[PDB]
């Protein structure tokens, strides 16, 4: 397998703008949403056909109920953080766990937090500490770390629960996860301004969307400035990116385990 | 911490029930329990925090309110003798719990048909044998509250006043009186023992009926009373 | 701390004037979540767009994809008005 | 799914006891323990959820996340020990599945035993008899036999075993013979 992983994001607005719900949580297995819940839906619900069919009432039952509550501590956490900042109006408050289950079998969790969308506290679960950006991080991170047992918890989960989970969705999800959808490489050349020659090498229609793309002079690689493209959304499940240069020349793309070459 | 009424209560099939929990401590999840003999605690009803409460593992037959942060009050609409049982409320900080579960005292809850099988005690206390004085210079008193229905007592042995503890042995679970029979009553004994030279009352607080319960039988009403022997 | 949302106009495949094809508008890398998005059509709101739902980045900003079914023309010009807090006016992006 | 921990159990005071817990369990976010003394609410005594063993007095508690089992060790057992142990898992759902409970019963340490059978003032004590003999049920519906209490005279620092029988033919000679009796029971 390839890397791939699993978390969950916990959004909270305090005061919100009429139709912005107070908050939101979503998980995502990689680029895809897996699960959604809100203050107004008041409900857990699959973000994806096989977390659907996989997965029993009983499951989007007790989280439903756990979402809840989860939803009620981030009002009265986010609330407690304006006190301290003195901070009036509309404020967010973040949360993200995960972990990532590396191409060779190696394993890696997060849990962090932000405060209106800066970093907050960041978890050491090879410490078991709290990482405080400033005082008021300090005195929210001295609270919580006089709770071993929920650290310890904490731990476990990111470490055991969280990959299973993971593992399981993997499973659930083959089909789309798994799969490997090649890209389309074109180069267009174009003379530009007057002398300036721009050489675009544009890949489209490839899952997953990590794709490499560089551009090399002679054999090794440019000691010019590259223009790189974002790997962006076809809308239909694929993804698309792009790399120019400043004018052999040759395109290098790495996609899923495959080499390609492109030469002018 | 956790505040549960009541310690007893008999009820008559079909009769409407609600046990009360509040708790001190701030906490956002409440918890009600059912404890029967040989199986683990069943979850009946929770509430993760104020505002939402969901089925347990045996939900049917009850209901529940979060009225508050602080109470969550379990409902029995009709009453059936399946429902005999020890029920526990209990809270903790958060949902999922990591922490603490704190618990209430406990409500034994005993569902019948009729009530006229409802019995308080008979108390009597037996003084040492003089054998026993001169054989092993101590003194033995045996207690026995007998033919009771339901198993709703407390025995309590009392020198001089003062309530005692140091020499005391009361059995944990009560004798069935008539071990065939589905209403068998209660038999309980205790045992309190000193020296010669001290030797030289037994109260029992039976949990029955109230003034609400309609009594049409000729014998004498067995409500709540304190059964003594001296 | 509030952070701009960066706007990005493009189509599913290579357009071509005449073949049937998707635009899309990828906006991302804001703060706050309070976003308004409209995938224009010579200044009008095309009805029919298809959006995703908010989502996250590691980053804690927020990021969206609209999407229209849409024929390129020579004579048609699409865009990309969005709205947004760090926003006195809503912004127009143009689809090269 | 299932949360196994032996019914009960005894040991004789001043000893150890483990009580052992296995989770069977469809996923693992922590491991508890709760006492419960006989007609009383339960109480926390641990929470375990990393590999480990943790002592809190004369009691600890481990885990083993490999093993799917953790134990309750008591040491230097005492007779406010007898209470039930009720050992509890969380699954990955975050539902608690608790386990039956193990009564864990303490002999206590008789120095000095006198087993003797005496009639009281219409019922018959059997007294001062050793841990290890067993009082046994009534044959007959019309006589009533409690099984072993045993009561302690914490000033006189003595511990001692009783079995109490009572009836409306019935004589205390014949009261306990449903039972084994130590062949030196006094008969007066
Ligand atoms: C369906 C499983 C949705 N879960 C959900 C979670 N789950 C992850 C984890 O159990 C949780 O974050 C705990 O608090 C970790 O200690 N997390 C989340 O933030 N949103 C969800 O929708």
């Amino acid at each position: 397998m390839r890397t791939h992983s699993l978390r969950y994001f916990r959004l909270g607005v305090s005061d919100p703008i009429h139709g912005v719900p107070e908050f939101i949580s979503v998980g995502y297995v990689d680029s895809h949403p897996i699960t959604t819940y809100d203050s107004v839906t008041r409900q857990k619900e699959p973000r994806a056909p096989w977390m659907a069919e996989n997965l029993a009432p009983d499951h989007w039952e007790r989280y439903t109920q756990l979402l809840r509550g989860w939803q009620q501590m981030f009002k009265v956490e986010l609330k407690r953080l304006q006190r301290h900042y003195n901070h009036s109006g509309s404020h967010t408050y973040q949360r993200m766990i995960g972990c990532e289950l590396l191409e060779d079998g190696s394993t890696t969790g997060f849990l962090q937090y932000a405060y209106d969308g800066q970093d907050f506290l960041i978890f050491n679960k090879d410490t078991l500490s709290w990482l405080a950006v400033d005082n008021v991080a300090h005195t929210i991170k001295q609270a919580w770390e006089a709770n071993q047992h929920e650290l310890l918890y904490q731990k476990n989960w990111l470490e055991e629960e969280c990959i299973a989970w993971l593992k399981r969705f993997l499973e659930y999800g083959k089909d789309t996860l798994q799969r490997t959808e090649p890209p389309l490489v074109r180069v267009n050349r174009k003379e530009t301004f007057p002398g300036v020659t721009a050489l675009f090498c544009k890949a489209h229609g490839f899952y997953p969307p990590e794709i490499y793309m560089t551009w090399m002079k002679n054999g090794e690689e440019i000691v010019q400035e590259i223009d790189y493209g974002d790997i962006l959304p076809s809308g239909d499940g694929t993804y698309q990116a792009w790399a120019s240069i400043e004018l052999l020349y040759s395109c290098h793309v790495e996609h899923s385990g495959v080499h390609m070459v492109l030469q002018v | 911490g956790v505040t549960q009424t009541p310690k007893f209560q008999v009820l008559k099939t079909g009769q409407s029930m609600t046990l009360q929990c509040a708790q001190d401590m701030n906490h956002n999840s409440m918890y009600w329990y059912r404890q029967d003999p040989g199986m683990g605690l069943r979850l009946i009803y929770y509430s993760a925090s104020e505002g939402t409460t969901d089925k347990g593992e045996v939900p049917n037959g009850y209901n529940v309110s979060r009225l508050n942060k602080r109470e969550f009050s379990l409902r029995l609409e009709s009453a059936a003798p399946s429902q005999t049982s020890v029920y526990f409320c209990a809270s903790s900080e958060t949902d999922p719990n990591t922490g603490e579960l704190f618990f209430g005292e406990g409500s034994r809850l005993t569902v019948l048909e009729d009530l006229k099988n409802v019995f308080p005690p008979e108390v009597a206390v037996f003084e040492p044998s003089e054998a026993e004085i001169s054989h092993t210079q101590k003194a033995t008193l045996v207690c026995l509250a007998t033919g009771f229905y339901p198993d709703h007592v407390e025995l309590s042995w009392w020198v001089n006043g003062k309530e005692v503890h140091s020499g005391v042995c009361t059995d944990p679970q009560p004798l069935k009186e008539q071990p065939a029979l589905n209403d068998s009553r209660y038999a309980l004994s205790s045992r309190l023992r000193v020296s010669a030279t001290f030797w030289q009352r037994c109260q029992v607080q039976f949990y029955g009926l109230s003034e609400n319960d309609e009594w049409t039988q000729d014998r004498a009403k067995p409500v709540t009373q304190i059964v003594s022997a001296e | 701390i509030q952070r701009t949302p960066k706007i990005q106009v493009y189509s599913r495949h290579p357009a071509e004037n005449g073949k049937s094809n998707f635009l899309n508008c990828y906006v991302s890398g804001f703060h706050p979540s309070d976003i308004e998005v409209d995938l224009l059509k010579n200044g009008e709101r095309i009805e029919k767009v298809e959006h995703s739902d908010l989502s996250f980045s590691k980053d804690w900003s927020f990021y969206l994809l609209y999407y229209t079914e849409f024929t390129p023309t020579e004579k048609d010009e699409y865009a990309c008005r969005v709205n947004h807090v760090t926003l006195s006016q809503p912004k127009i992006v143009k689809w090269d | 799914q299932n949360i196994d921990q032996p019914t009960e159990m005894t040991a004789t005071e001043g000893a150890i006891v483990q009580i052992n817990c296995t989770y069977q369990t469809s996923g693992f976010n922590g491991l508890f323990w709760y006492q419960q003394h006989a007609g009383e609410a339960p109480t926390f005594l641990s929470y375990n959820v990393l590999d480990g063993l943790e002592e809190k007095g004369r009691f600890s508690s481990f885990l083993s996340r490999s093993k799917g089992y953790s134990y309750l060790l008591l040491k230097e057992l005492q007779m406010k020990d007898s209470a039930s142990y009720l050992c509890a898992s969380i699954d990955s759902n975050y539902q608690l599945i608790w386990g039956a409970g193990t009564k864990l019963i303490i002999k206590p340490d008789i120095q000095n035993p006198d087993p003797a059978v005496y009639q009281l003032r219409s019922v018959c004590l059997f007294t001062d008899f050793d841990s290890q003999t067993n009082v046994s049920q009534s044959k007959d519906s019309d006589v009533y036999i409690t099984d072993k209490c045993v009561l302690d005279m914490r000033s006189m620092d003595f511990k001692s075993n009783s079995a109490v029988a009572w009836s409306n033919d019935f004589a205390c000679a014949n009261a306990f013979n449903n039972s084994i009796i130590p062949e030196d029971t006094f008969f007066p």
